[PDB]
């Protein structure tokens, strides 16, 4: 799977919980991010 | 879409200076004053060869003349085969894996 549709220059998704959230208008990451009432994090196998 | 790398730059042949002068180990001025015995204490290389290489120095000759030869030879052939190829060498261009 390594020569992806994007090519070899891309490896992994460069996206984040910024890109396409309704409550905050912004392209960067922000403390608005977290304060989003539809985001929440986990730890899985303490290792992920 | 598919990734498709910018071609390369054109380039050319003549960048930088080029000189063709004469060298001279000292001024022609020294050359105007007549030779003494102890400017032929240096012995000419006419002179290093003694009797006992002189088949020797015959049979490097020859074998030189024949190298010479044999290298404008692949010279030829070398230049020939540059001038045939094209600029992006396709037995050594790096490209993106498919």
């Amino acid at each position: 799977h390594y020569p992806l549709s994007g090519g070899p220059a891309i490896l992994h998704s460069l996206v984040s919980e910024n890109h396409d959230n309704a409550h905050v208008e912004g392209s960067e990451l922000s403390f608005e991010v977290f304060r989003s009432p539809n985001l929440q994090l986990f730890v899985f196998n303490d290792s992920t | 879409k598919l990734f498709v790398p910018e071609p390369r730059p054109v380039p050319k042949n003549d960048v930088g200076f080029k000189y063709s002068v004469k060298h001279r180990p000292f001024p022609e001025e020294v050359d105007k004053i007549p030779f003494v015995k102890a400017d032929l204490s240096i012995p000419d290389l006419h002179e290093i060869v003694t009797e006992e290489l002189e088949e020797r120095h015959e049979k490097l000759r020859s074998g030189m003349a024949q190298q010479i030869a044999y290298e404008i030879h692949l010279e030829q052939q070398s230049e020939e085969e540059l001038q045939k190829r094209s600029f992006p060498d396709p037995v050594t261009d790096c490209k993106p894996p498919p």
